[PDB]
This record gives structure tokens, C-alpha cells and sequence, in this order.
RNA sequence: CGUGAGGGAAAGGUGAAAAGAACCCCGGGAGGGGAGUGAAAUAGAGCCUGAAACCGUGGGCUUACAAGCAGUCACGGCCCCGAGGGGUUGUGGCGUGCCUAUUGAAGCAUGAGCCGGCGACUCACGGUCGUGGGCGAGCUUAAGCCGUUGAGGCGGAGGC
RNA sequence: GUGGAGCCUGGGAGUGAGGGCGCGAGCGAUAACGUCCGCGUCCGAGCGCGGGAACAACCGAGACCGCCAGCUAAGGCCCCC
RNA sequence: GGAUGACCCCAGGCGGUAGGGGAGCGUUCCCGAUGCCGAUGAAGGCCGACCCGCGAGGGCGGCUGGAGGUAAGGGAAGUGC
């Protein structure tokens, strides 16, 4: 018996493009190069996967150190403090409070000065 | 009151009423547990060190779920290397109940 | 590509024209061309051993005598080769077509009787063979049908 | 109620009754008519010709009001081309398209 | 010369940039002070042969 | 729980007095204050640090021979179109652009970037127009 | 097409039934709009289905101080569907196409305009290992012959 | 010393253009991103990740997937960062 | 563990070119099928932010289309650009 194509190479090609959508010029309607769009467009999103928790830690030790600089300390001293005093509230947790709730903040630093 | 609590290797402010998203625990559904406190703020301020000795935040089980499908694409040029995964993160859904400091 | 009907002519030079080279249209590459590797005829058939047959044979009667769905009779009454007389014959023996019988009987004018039922396949007890056995849920046979079935497995 | 007239397999290359099409949408018929009586290119005449059909059609069968009466909307597709052979230097044979257009007009009428 | 020739295709985008000095300006009309008819400014009026404001042309 | 972004702020309006600072050390800490990481919500992404005003631009100093050994530099795109400004010279002609060429070094490239300098208002002599806007004097 | 020997295409489908659209309307015609036929008329003869490239009309978001393998991660704005999602993309981070060939390519080394369809590890006989079964000092038949008419059997010559 | 160790029999390969670096020599000129061997290494195949401005083979380190958590390596901590 | 791919628990491995091995998806055709799905709508087409699957894919729903399609389990190839 013979199997030509028939459906198979269409369906594929759909998957390929309905992904692409959004694509400048030919990288969402040609099935090449949208599929060599997609390449990338997938290793990108892995590395930046990783790459998405160094910023975000990043953003925080900057909010962090403004915080702390207000009360008289860097960075790097308020985290040895923390260290010290067994305080383990994670840099997420410390940028939010040194926006959110500046009285703890306060408190977390007075305790970090008092631990060295 | 919040409270910052510890759950799945990673931190969060929880409040009575929050609707939250942790990974996944073994706790039936409808069923209540209660979660580590690193600090606690709002009306007084308690400092743990790590964790404070009385308090715990009470959480009922709102379910398990899986998390929307993140496609996971590894490709290398020039040597016909392609790998498409599909990942689904299971979470459990907590719903706060109290803060007991 | 050498059973197409082209020339065997190069259908353009071999350099300098800017385009692909090529021999005759008929290379399996062309729309129209030779097809690579394609089917020809063939035998499909082969030996297979004798004592596997038989012994073939043998357990897919087994298989319905294990069932309960094996059943053998003397003769067929009043069935002379009209379907509506095997019928009645078939009713009395339990056969009422709710299940598919392979027949197998030496007499001809039985066979006649029950070929054009859906639910009947009719066999001489020569022509006994596992496929048409497994192919039916029920087991018919001759006693004279029955005796050339246990000369062939013997 | 619109009214719609189109002049299919018109043997002028799209592109070029485009322009003309352009000058004429959103227009009044009465502005219309006088846009595509002085605008110099031979796309004028086919627009007009489908313009007027469409006029024809909204008041002999749509009811329409003449004189409320503006295109609502017009466009040029491509029809199948005209294939022909050019024949150019050493004995090269190219290959000219004479293309085709599909052109549609379409009548609204603008009440008050 | 050596023939020279576009690297590579013209984009969509790029092809109908080109083409964003190319729409038609409407034709510049005026009424003609006797019929009242839309007509090109400083030409005899085509639909009753007045210009001026007297008959010039057989219309 | 995400992380807090904040809504529009209004600006805060700075004054700096430049007499007798060091050049480069003055610019990082004004380029710090226009990039706002000195607050607590800063957010990389949009325009929220400070306006700066600076006076007596005219009186940065500098350490070493670089008076006369600093060169700006400048290309025309045209041939030996490279012109060579000693800081004597930018000093002796347009002082206010010592500063702003120092401190616009310090930002970063871009859009954002280049938006942060235009919040920043440099002037030679004490004085500048911007007492409408209040500016607080900063000690740095 | 070629002097000639010779080479050598493309091109199938309305509908159940032509009932293949009288008649009116714009138009020189083509074409269309009504009417009408039909279960269906984007089944209307340039006719089943009607993908993709490619072209256009309308709408939402967006764009004229901006540096780009065109994406990706984050956040914010607007629009849409109704602690959520979809679209769009302002700013910030990161970021050297695909394939081939190479010690080494984003590479200024090969190939590809784009899309659709055709397109390359097979079959026979023999061998050699492995493997699923049959039988086991034995295993096995070939050509044929009889039967069947998608029935199987006989056949020991011969081979190991 | 229990390791994607070793040995035995058999089935299937691919490879038989290497390249940089360190050390040891020859050739070359105490030249070459030179050439030819030896021991090792990495790239090749890790043009995946951090550092080295950028950069296969230098330093750090062997990427199953996810996380808006933590500790470190080299390298860094005036601003770009 | 439990006895046997029943599932759970603890642990360790899981960069990869040439290449070896394993397990699967889908296409055409045969048996299953004198069956079964089908005009209350086959195949094919177009959507989908939904469900299952690591994935190749498979469902389901809306629209189109208008007459075919074909299960569990197996068989054979003109089988995936
Ligand atoms: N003698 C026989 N009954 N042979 C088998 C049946 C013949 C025929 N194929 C049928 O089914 O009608
Ligand atoms: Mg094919
Ligand atoms: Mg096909
Ligand atoms: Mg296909
Ligand atoms: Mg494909
Ligand atoms: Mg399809
Ligand atoms: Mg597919
Ligand atoms: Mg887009
Ligand atoms: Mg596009
Ligand atoms: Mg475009
Ligand atoms: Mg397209
Ligand atoms: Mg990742
Ligand atoms: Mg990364
Ligand atoms: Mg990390
Ligand atoms: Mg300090
Ligand atoms: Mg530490
Ligand atoms: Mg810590
Ligand atoms: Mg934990
Ligand atoms: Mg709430
Ligand atoms: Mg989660
Ligand atoms: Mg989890
Ligand atoms: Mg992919
Ligand atoms: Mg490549
Ligand atoms: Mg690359
Ligand atoms: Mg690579
Ligand atoms: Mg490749
Ligand atoms: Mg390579
Ligand atoms: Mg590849
Ligand atoms: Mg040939
Ligand atoms: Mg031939
Ligand atoms: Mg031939
Ligand atoms: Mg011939
Ligand atoms: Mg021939
Ligand atoms: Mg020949
Ligand atoms: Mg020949
Ligand atoms: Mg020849
Ligand atoms: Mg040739
Ligand atoms: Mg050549
Ligand atoms: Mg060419
Ligand atoms: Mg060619
Ligand atoms: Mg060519
Ligand atoms: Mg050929
Ligand atoms: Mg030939
Ligand atoms: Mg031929
Ligand atoms: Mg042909
Ligand atoms: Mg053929
Ligand atoms: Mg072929
Ligand atoms: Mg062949
Ligand atoms: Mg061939
Ligand atoms: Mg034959
Ligand atoms: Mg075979
Ligand atoms: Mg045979
Ligand atoms: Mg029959
Ligand atoms: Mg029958
Ligand atoms: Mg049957
Ligand atoms: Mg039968
Ligand atoms: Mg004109
Ligand atoms: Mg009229
Ligand atoms: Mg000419
Ligand atoms: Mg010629
Ligand atoms: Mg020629
Ligand atoms: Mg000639
Ligand atoms: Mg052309
Ligand atoms: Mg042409
Ligand atoms: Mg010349
Ligand atoms: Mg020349
Ligand atoms: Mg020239
Ligand atoms: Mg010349
Ligand atoms: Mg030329
Ligand atoms: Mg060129
Ligand atoms: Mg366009
Ligand atoms: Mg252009
Ligand atoms: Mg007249
Ligand atoms: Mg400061
Ligand atoms: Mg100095
Ligand atoms: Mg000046
Ligand atoms: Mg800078
Ligand atoms: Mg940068
Ligand atoms: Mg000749
Ligand atoms: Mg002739
Ligand atoms: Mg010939
Ligand atoms: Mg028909
Ligand atoms: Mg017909
Ligand atoms: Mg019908
Ligand atoms: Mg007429
Ligand atoms: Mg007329
Ligand atoms: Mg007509
Ligand atoms: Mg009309
Ligand atoms: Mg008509
Ligand atoms: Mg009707
Ligand atoms: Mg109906
Ligand atoms: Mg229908
Ligand atoms: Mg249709
Ligand atoms: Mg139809
Ligand atoms: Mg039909
Ligand atoms: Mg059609
Ligand atoms: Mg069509
Ligand atoms: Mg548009
Ligand atoms: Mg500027
Ligand atoms: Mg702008
Ligand atoms: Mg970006
Ligand atoms: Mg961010
Ligand atoms: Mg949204
Ligand atoms: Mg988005
Ligand atoms: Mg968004
Ligand atoms: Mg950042
Ligand atoms: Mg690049
Ligand atoms: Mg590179
Ligand atoms: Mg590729
Ligand atoms: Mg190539
Ligand atoms: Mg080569
Ligand atoms: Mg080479
Ligand atoms: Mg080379
Ligand atoms: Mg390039
Ligand atoms: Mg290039
Ligand atoms: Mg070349
Ligand atoms: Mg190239
Ligand atoms: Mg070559
Ligand atoms: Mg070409
Ligand atoms: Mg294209
Ligand atoms: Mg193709
Ligand atoms: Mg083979
Ligand atoms: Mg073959
Ligand atoms: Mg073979
Ligand atoms: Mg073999
Ligand atoms: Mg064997
Ligand atoms: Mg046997
Ligand atoms: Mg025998
Ligand atoms: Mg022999
Ligand atoms: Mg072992
Ligand atoms: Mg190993
Ligand atoms: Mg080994
Ligand atoms: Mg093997
Ligand atoms: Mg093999
Ligand atoms: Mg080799
Ligand atoms: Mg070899
Ligand atoms: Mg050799
Ligand atoms: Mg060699
Ligand atoms: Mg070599
Ligand atoms: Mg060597
Ligand atoms: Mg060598
Ligand atoms: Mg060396
Ligand atoms: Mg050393
Ligand atoms: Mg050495
Ligand atoms: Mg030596
Ligand atoms: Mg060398
Ligand atoms: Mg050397
Ligand atoms: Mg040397
Ligand atoms: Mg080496
Ligand atoms: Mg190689
Ligand atoms: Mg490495
Ligand atoms: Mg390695
Ligand atoms: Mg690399
Ligand atoms: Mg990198
Ligand atoms: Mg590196
Ligand atoms: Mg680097
Ligand atoms: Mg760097
Ligand atoms: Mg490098
Ligand atoms: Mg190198
Ligand atoms: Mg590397
Ligand atoms: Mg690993
Ligand atoms: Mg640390
Ligand atoms: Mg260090
Ligand atoms: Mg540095
Ligand atoms: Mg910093
Ligand atoms: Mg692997
Ligand atoms: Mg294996
Ligand atoms: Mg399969
Ligand atoms: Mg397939
Ligand atoms: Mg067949
Ligand atoms: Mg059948
Ligand atoms: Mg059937
Ligand atoms: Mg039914
Ligand atoms: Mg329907
Ligand atoms: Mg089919
Ligand atoms: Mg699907
Ligand atoms: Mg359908
Ligand atoms: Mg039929
Ligand atoms: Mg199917
Ligand atoms: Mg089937
Ligand atoms: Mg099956
Ligand atoms: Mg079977
Ligand atoms: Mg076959
Ligand atoms: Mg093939
Ligand atoms: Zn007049």
C-alpha cells in the first residue's frame, strides 16, 4: 500500500505557526522561520527561567541597601547582623517589609546592629 | 496582623483571609495544618530567631492542583539537538485561617 | 527509473546553465519520475512446519471443547438443502444464530442449506483449518466430519 | 440597508485602481461622482461604471434614497492574471502578467 | 557595469513605506457660477460652455 | 505574594552646591540620586529617582595635572574631523558641561537613561531658576 | 520542440434532478443587484471540499530621540472575555539565524525568495548472530499432485 | 578499593583531517594563531552556565524539570553594575 | 517492601557530536467487520485560553463540510521533509 502525506505535514506546520503567533513579518507565517524563531525563543525562555531569580534578588539587595542606608548602615553590614542574630527572613521577605512595613524594618536592623 | 511564615523552602506574608499557592504538601483536602513563624508584625512586632518559639499560623487546605503546562525547549546549532518537555508544577492551595502568636 | 517511459537524454548540461544538475526526467527526484524502492510483486506465502499446523489444528478444537462450545451430531434430519430446513434443524440443535457456528460436514446438500446464513461458516472436514475455527464462537461437527478431524491431528 | 455593486475579472492591474478606489471612500455618491469624472487615470472610468451600479441597485431594489446615499465602504482584489510571453534578449522569454481586478463598491445611506 | 542587484527581498513593511508618498490628491474643483456644476478652476465649464460669464463653447 | 511596584511618585527636587567637590566622587553619588536607588521602592524600569540642581559647577575640582591632561573629545563623522578639548578650555567656555559629560558617563545606556539626565539641571554660579520646584539642599 | 532520427506535456469532479436563474434594474459589453430554482447558490457553471504562500477592506493595541538574529524574562498602560485569562507593547534585563562543512562559523564559507505537493537505507536469494515458537538424534521437505475457490493436505527426491 | 569498575564470548558501530593550552624535546631564528613527537588537559561533543569588556579550548564549574528561597566558586564590591 | 509492573518508601544516576541500545507516536493498507459510528452530519478544513500525555500525539467543544469512517487486539509497508 502506498501513504502518501496526505495530512500529516499540514497539521505539523499549523502546530509551528499557531506557537509563532505574535512574530514580526515572516517569522509568524512562514513555517521555517517561525519554527527558527522558536529555537531560540525556547532557550530564551529557559535561561531566563534561571536568569528571572538572580534579577529578582538583585532588585531586592537594591531596595535593601536604600532601606538600611536610611537608618544609618550598607548592605553588607545588615546582612552579617542578621547572620549574627539568627535571623532568617529571606531578601523577598526584607524588601517588602522595608517598603511595606518600615517599623519591622526598623526593628530587623536594630537587631542586626545589636547582634555584631 | 501578618505573619511571615515558612513553607516549601521559600518565605511568605500571610494574613487571615489569604488565598495562597505553596508546593505541594501531603495534607488531605479540607484538612487544616500549621505553618513555621519567622516574624510577626501588624499591632506587635515578634522576631524569630530563625523561627519563634509559641507561634504558628493555621492554614486549611483549600486542594492540589497542577500548575499551567511551561514548555520547556532545549535546542544546540549545527547538531541536530532538540528536546521539547512539558511541565506541569503541582502546588497546594492554602486558604489562611488564623495567626496564633 | 529505468521502467518509465522518458529518454534516457541529459535533459540540460551538466555546468554553467545556473540551475541543478540532472541526468533523464526519470529519476525518482522528478514529479512523474521512477520510484525508489517501491513495491514489486511478491510471494508472500511460506512453509510453515507441518507438525505446527497440525498441532494448530488440534488446540483450537481444544480451545473450543475447553468452552463447552464444541458440539457433534450424527446427522442432520430433515435439512436436503434448503435454508429454511436447516433452520429448524439449527433450532432444535440450540443453534439460534446468536452465535457464529463453522460447520463442518462431508454432506453437501447441509452445507448448501446453512452457506448463505451471516452467522455460518461451512467447511468440508478436509478444509478443517484454525483461522475459520477461531474465527467462530461455536464448533459443529459431523461424526464422519469428527473422524477425518482426529485422522489429520493423529 | 447598504447596497453593494462589483465589477469582477476588469482587465486593469489592482494596484493601479486602487488609487482611484481610495479617492472615493467614505464619500458622499454626489462627491464621488465628481472626484472620479476629473481624476485622471483610466481607473476612473471602471470606478465610476461600479459606483453608479451600486447607486442603481440601492435605489431600484434596496429602497435607498439617492440623495442620502455614500460609499461605505470599497475595495480592489485580484483577480486570476493574464499570463503572456515577452521576449527579450537572446532568446530569453520573459514573462508579463497582465493583472485583473475584482472592484466592489459599497452604498450606505447617511440618515439626517 | 556588472548588474547589479537587490541583496535581498523587499519586506512587506519596507516595500509599503516606499509607498507612503503614493495616494492620489483629490482633483481641484470649483461651481461653475452658471450651472452650478463642479468643474477644474480657470477651465471652460464642459457642461454648459460658459466661462467668463458668457458662452464660449457648443457643449 | 509578588513584589511591590510602586505607583506614580511625585519627584523630589534636590539642590547640590558643587564648590570645592571632587569631580568624578560628586557625579556617582548624582548619578545615584537621578537613578533613585537611594529609595526603598526603586524599580529599574521606570523614571523615579530625583531632579538634581547643581550650582557652582564652575568650582568641581580635580586632582593631578588634569587641568591640562584631561581631553574631550569629539568626531564630526567628517575626515580629521576629531576635535580635542583640554578641561582648562570647557571650563573657561562652558563649565556646566564638565559635570553633566561626568554624570551622564555614570548612567546607563538607553531610553531610561537617557530620560534620567534630562532631570538633571547644571549650573555655574550659585544661583538657579528652579526655586519654584523648592529644591532641598543635599549635603554630600 | 527538433531539418531529422527523436523528444514530449498540461488538462478529472455543479446538483438528487438542469430545476443551468424568465422577467426587471445599472452597464457598450463584461460584470453585478433584485426576482426565481434548489435541502444547500461563497453548489451559479472562472461551479464538491477549498489548506498555505500571496493581496485587500474593517476593527483593537501600538509606533515619528530611536541602535535591531527581532525573541525572551519582568513590570506597567490600554482593549477584550467574565483574586482568572486572551490581545497589544512602553520601559528595564538577557540575547551572534537555520542547515551543511569543519580544529574552529553569527560568521564576510555551502545551501535556501516564500508556500503547497513529490522526494532518499528497500526487495529477492544466500550468509551470520540474536530472538519467539515447533520437534529433538533427529529436524525438514522441493518441484509437483489432489482439494479449495481467500481450506487445506499429500509429496522424503533432496538438504542440514 | 562494589565502580556506568574489571575479565570472558558474541552482535552493532563510528573513528583512522584534530585543535588550543601547560610541561618535556627535536625542527625553525632562545620566529609564527609554525611544525613534529612525549605526559596531561580542555574544546572537539560542554559555541550550555559565572568570570576574563567582547572571545571553542585562560580561571570557576560538568546544565533531568520547576521556585519572585538560601550558601558559595572564580571574579568582584566609586557610578554604568 | 509486595511477591512478581499493583503501588508506595529510601537512595543514587540522568551535558553530549559520530555511533550503540531501549520505549513510544502518527500515516496507508488487511483481519477484527454480513459488525460498529454516521444526514440528530463521515472524512477533510478552520478556531479553541479546555482535558489527557514527558513528548511525538490523543480527546472534547464551536464553526465549516456534505458521505463516508472504523475500536480493543494483532498483521503488512510506496510510512513522517
Ligand atoms: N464447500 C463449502 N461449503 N465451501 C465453503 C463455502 C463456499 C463459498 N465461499 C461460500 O461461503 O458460500
Ligand atoms: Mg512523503
Ligand atoms: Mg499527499
Ligand atoms: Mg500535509
Ligand atoms: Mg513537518
Ligand atoms: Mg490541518
Ligand atoms: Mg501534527
Ligand atoms: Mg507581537
Ligand atoms: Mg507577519
Ligand atoms: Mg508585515
Ligand atoms: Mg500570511
Ligand atoms: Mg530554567
Ligand atoms: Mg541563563
Ligand atoms: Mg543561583
Ligand atoms: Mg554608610
Ligand atoms: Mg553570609
Ligand atoms: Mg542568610
Ligand atoms: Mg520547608
Ligand atoms: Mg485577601
Ligand atoms: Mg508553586
Ligand atoms: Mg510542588
Ligand atoms: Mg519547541
Ligand atoms: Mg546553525
Ligand atoms: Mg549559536
Ligand atoms: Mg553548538
Ligand atoms: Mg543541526
Ligand atoms: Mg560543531
Ligand atoms: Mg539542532
Ligand atoms: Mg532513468
Ligand atoms: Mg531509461
Ligand atoms: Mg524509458
Ligand atoms: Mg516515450
Ligand atoms: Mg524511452
Ligand atoms: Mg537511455
Ligand atoms: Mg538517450
Ligand atoms: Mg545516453
Ligand atoms: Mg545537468
Ligand atoms: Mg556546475
Ligand atoms: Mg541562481
Ligand atoms: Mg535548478
Ligand atoms: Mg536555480
Ligand atoms: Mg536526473
Ligand atoms: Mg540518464
Ligand atoms: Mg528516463
Ligand atoms: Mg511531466
Ligand atoms: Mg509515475
Ligand atoms: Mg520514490
Ligand atoms: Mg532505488
Ligand atoms: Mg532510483
Ligand atoms: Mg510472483
Ligand atoms: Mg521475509
Ligand atoms: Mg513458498
Ligand atoms: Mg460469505
Ligand atoms: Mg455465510
Ligand atoms: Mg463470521
Ligand atoms: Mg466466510
Ligand atoms: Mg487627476
Ligand atoms: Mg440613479
Ligand atoms: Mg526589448
Ligand atoms: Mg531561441
Ligand atoms: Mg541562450
Ligand atoms: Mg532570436
Ligand atoms: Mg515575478
Ligand atoms: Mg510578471
Ligand atoms: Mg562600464
Ligand atoms: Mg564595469
Ligand atoms: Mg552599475
Ligand atoms: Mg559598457
Ligand atoms: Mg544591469
Ligand atoms: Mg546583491
Ligand atoms: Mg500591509
Ligand atoms: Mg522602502
Ligand atoms: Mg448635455
Ligand atoms: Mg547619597
Ligand atoms: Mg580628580
Ligand atoms: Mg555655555
Ligand atoms: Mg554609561
Ligand atoms: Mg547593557
Ligand atoms: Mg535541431
Ligand atoms: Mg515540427
Ligand atoms: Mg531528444
Ligand atoms: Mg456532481
Ligand atoms: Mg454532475
Ligand atoms: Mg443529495
Ligand atoms: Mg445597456
Ligand atoms: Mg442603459
Ligand atoms: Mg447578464
Ligand atoms: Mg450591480
Ligand atoms: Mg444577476
Ligand atoms: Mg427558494
Ligand atoms: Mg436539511
Ligand atoms: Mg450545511
Ligand atoms: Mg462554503
Ligand atoms: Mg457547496
Ligand atoms: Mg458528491
Ligand atoms: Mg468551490
Ligand atoms: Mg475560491
Ligand atoms: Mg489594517
Ligand atoms: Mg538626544
Ligand atoms: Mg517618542
Ligand atoms: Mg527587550
Ligand atoms: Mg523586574
Ligand atoms: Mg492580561
Ligand atoms: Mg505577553
Ligand atoms: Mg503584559
Ligand atoms: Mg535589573
Ligand atoms: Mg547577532
Ligand atoms: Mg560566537
Ligand atoms: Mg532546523
Ligand atoms: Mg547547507
Ligand atoms: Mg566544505
Ligand atoms: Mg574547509
Ligand atoms: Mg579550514
Ligand atoms: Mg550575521
Ligand atoms: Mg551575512
Ligand atoms: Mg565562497
Ligand atoms: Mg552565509
Ligand atoms: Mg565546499
Ligand atoms: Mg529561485
Ligand atoms: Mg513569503
Ligand atoms: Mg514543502
Ligand atoms: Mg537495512
Ligand atoms: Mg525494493
Ligand atoms: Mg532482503
Ligand atoms: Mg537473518
Ligand atoms: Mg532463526
Ligand atoms: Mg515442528
Ligand atoms: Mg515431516
Ligand atoms: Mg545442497
Ligand atoms: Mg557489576
Ligand atoms: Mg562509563
Ligand atoms: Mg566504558
Ligand atoms: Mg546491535
Ligand atoms: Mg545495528
Ligand atoms: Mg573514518
Ligand atoms: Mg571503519
Ligand atoms: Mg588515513
Ligand atoms: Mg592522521
Ligand atoms: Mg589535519
Ligand atoms: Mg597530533
Ligand atoms: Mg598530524
Ligand atoms: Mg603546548
Ligand atoms: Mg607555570
Ligand atoms: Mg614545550
Ligand atoms: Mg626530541
Ligand atoms: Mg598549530
Ligand atoms: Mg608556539
Ligand atoms: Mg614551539
Ligand atoms: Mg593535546
Ligand atoms: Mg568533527
Ligand atoms: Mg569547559
Ligand atoms: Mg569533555
Ligand atoms: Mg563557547
Ligand atoms: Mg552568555
Ligand atoms: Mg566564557
Ligand atoms: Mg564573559
Ligand atoms: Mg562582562
Ligand atoms: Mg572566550
Ligand atoms: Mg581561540
Ligand atoms: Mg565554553
Ligand atoms: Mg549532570
Ligand atoms: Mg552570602
Ligand atoms: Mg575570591
Ligand atoms: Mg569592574
Ligand atoms: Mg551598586
Ligand atoms: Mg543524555
Ligand atoms: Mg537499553
Ligand atoms: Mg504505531
Ligand atoms: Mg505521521
Ligand atoms: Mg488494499
Ligand atoms: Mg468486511
Ligand atoms: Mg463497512
Ligand atoms: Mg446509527
Ligand atoms: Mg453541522
Ligand atoms: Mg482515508
Ligand atoms: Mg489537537
Ligand atoms: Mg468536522
Ligand atoms: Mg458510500
Ligand atoms: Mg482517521
Ligand atoms: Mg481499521
Ligand atoms: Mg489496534
Ligand atoms: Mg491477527
Ligand atoms: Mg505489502
Ligand atoms: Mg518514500
Ligand atoms: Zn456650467
Amino acid at each position: 500500500p502506498r501513504a502518501k502525506t496526505g495530512v500529516v505535514r499540514r497539521r505539523k506546520h499549523k502546530k509551528i505557526l499557531k506557537l509563532a503567533k505574535g512574530y514580526w513579518g515572516l517569522r509568524s507565517k512562514s513555517f521555517r522561520k517561525a519554527r527558527e524563531t522558536l529555537f531560540a525563543a525556547g532557550n530564551y525562555a529557559y535561561a531566563h527561567r534561571k536568569r528571572r531569580k538572580r534579577d529578582f534578588r538583585r532588585l531586592w539587595i537594591v531596595r535593601i541597601n536604600a532601606a538600611c542606608r536610611q537608618h544609618g548602615l550598607n548592605y553588607s553590614t545588615f546582612i552579617h547582623g542578621l547572620k549574627k542574630a539568627g535571623i532568617e527572613v529571606d531578601r523577598k521577605n526584607l524588601a517588602d517589609l522595608a517598603v511595606r512595613e518600615p517599623q519591622v524594618f526598623a526593628e530587623l536592623v536594630e537587631r542586626a546592629k545589636a547582634a555584631q | 496582623m501578618f505573619a511571615i511564615v515558612k513553607t516549601g523552602g521559600k518565605q511568605y506574608r500571610v494574613e487571615p483571609g489569604l488565598k495562597l499557592r505553596v508546593e505541594k504538601l501531603d495534607a488531605e483536602p479540607g484538612a487544616t495544618v500549621e505553618l513555621p513563624v519567622l516574624l510577626l508584625g501588624g499591632e506587635k512586632t515578634v522576631v524569630g530567631t530563625p523561627v519563634v518559639e509559641g507561634a504558628s499560623v493555621v492554614a486549611e487546605v483549600l486542594g492540589h492542583g497542577r500548575g499551567k503546562k511551561i514548555l520547556v525547549s532545549k535546542f544546540k546549532a549545527k547538531v541536530q539537538y532538540r528536546r521539547k518537555k512539558g511541565h506541569r508544577q503541582p502546588y497546594t492551595e492554602l486558604l489562611i485561617k488564623e495567626i496564633r502568636g | 527509473r529505468g521502467e518509465v517511459a522518458y529518454s534516457g537524454r541529459k535533459i540540460w548540461p551538466q555546468k554553467h546553465t545556473g540551475r541543478a544538475r540532472h541526468g533523464d526526467i526519470g529519476a525518482p527526484i522528478f514529479v512523474g519520475g521512477g520510484v525508489v524502492f517501491g513495491p514489486k510483486p511478491r510471494d508472500y506465502s511460506y512453509t510453515l512446519p507441518k507438525k505446527v499446523r497440525k498441532k494448530g489444528l488440534a488446540m483450537a478444537v481444544a480451545d473450543r471443547a475447553r468452552e463447552g462450545k464444541l458440539l457433534l451430531v450424527e446427522a442432520f434430519a430433515g435439512v436436503n438443502g434448503k435454508t429454511k430446513e436447516f433452520l429448524a434443524w439449527a433450532k432444535e440443535a440450540g443453534l439460534d444464530g446468536s452465535e457464529s457456528v463453522l460447520l463442518v460436514t462431508g454432506n453437501e446438500l447441509v452445507r448448501r442449506a446453512a452457506r448463505n446464513l451471516p452467522w455460518v461458516v461451512t467447511l468440508a472436514p478436509e478444509g478443517l483449518n484454525v483461522y475459520d475455527i477461531v474465527r467462530t464462537e461455536r464448533l459443529v461437527m459431523d461424526l464422519d466430519a469428527w473422524e477425518v478431524f482426529q485422522n489429520r491431528i493423529g | 440597508m447598504e447596497a453593494k455593486a462589483i465589477a469582477r475579472y476588469v482587465r486593469i492591474s489592482p494596484r493601479k485602481v486602487r488609487l482611484v478606489v481610495d479617492l472615493i471612500r467614505g464619500k458622499s455618491l454626489e462627491e464621488a461622482r465628481n472626484i472620479l469624472r476629473y481624476t485622471n487615470k483610466r481607473g476612473a472610468y471602471f470606478v465610476a461604471k461600479v459606483l453608479e451600479s451600486a447607486a442603481a441597485n440601492a435605489v431600484n431594489n434596496h429602497d435607498m434614497l439617492e440623495d442620502r446615499l455614500y460609499v461605505k465602504a470599497a475595495y480592489v482584489d485580484e483577480g486570476p492574471a493574464l499570463k503572456r510571453v515577452l521576449p527579450r534578449a537572446r532568446g530569453r522569454a520573459d514573462i508579463i502578467k497582465k493583472r485583473t481586478s475584482h472592484i466592489t463598491v459599497i452604498l450606505g445611506e447617511k440618515h439626517g | 557595469a556588472k548588474h547589479p542587484v537587490p541583496k535581498k527581498k523587499t519586506s512587506k513593511a519596507r516595500r509599503d513605506a516606499r509607498r507612503s508618498h503614493h495616494a492620489l490628491t483629490p482633483p481641484t474643483l470649483v461651481p461653475c457660477p452658471e450651472c452650478k456644476a463642479m468643474k477644474p478652476p480657470h477651465t471652460v465649464c464642459p457642461e454648459c460652455g460658459y466661462y467668463a460669464g458668457r458662452k464660449v463653447l457648443e457643449v | 505574594m509578588k513584589t511591590y511596584v510602586p505607583k506614580q511618585v511625585e519627584p523630589r527636587w534636590v539642590l547640590i552646591d558643587a564648590e570645592g567637590k571632587t569631580l568624578g566622587r560628586l557625579a556617582t553619588k548624582i548619578a545615584t540620586l537621578l537613578r533613585g536607588k537611594h529609595r526603598p521602592d526603586w524599580t529599574p524600569n521606570v523614571a523615579m529617582g530625583d531632579f538634581v540642581v547643581v550650582v557652582n559647577a564652575d568650582k568641581i575640582r580635580v586632582t593631578g595635572k588634569k587641568l591640562e591632561q584631561k581631553i574631550y573629545t569629539r568626531y564630526s563623522g567628517y575626515p580629521g574631523g576629531l576635535k580635542k578639548i583640554p578641561l582648562e578650555k570647557m571650563l573657561a567656555t562652558h563649565p556646566e558641561r564638565v559635570l553633566e559629560h561626568a554624570v551622564k558617563g555614570m548612567l546607563p545606556k538607553g531610553p531610561l537613561g537617557r530620560r534620567l539626565f534630562k532631570r538633571l539641571k547644571v549650573y555655574a554660579g550659585p544661583d538657579h531658576p528652579h526655586q519654584a520646584q523648592r529644591p532641598e539642599k543635599l549635603e554630600v
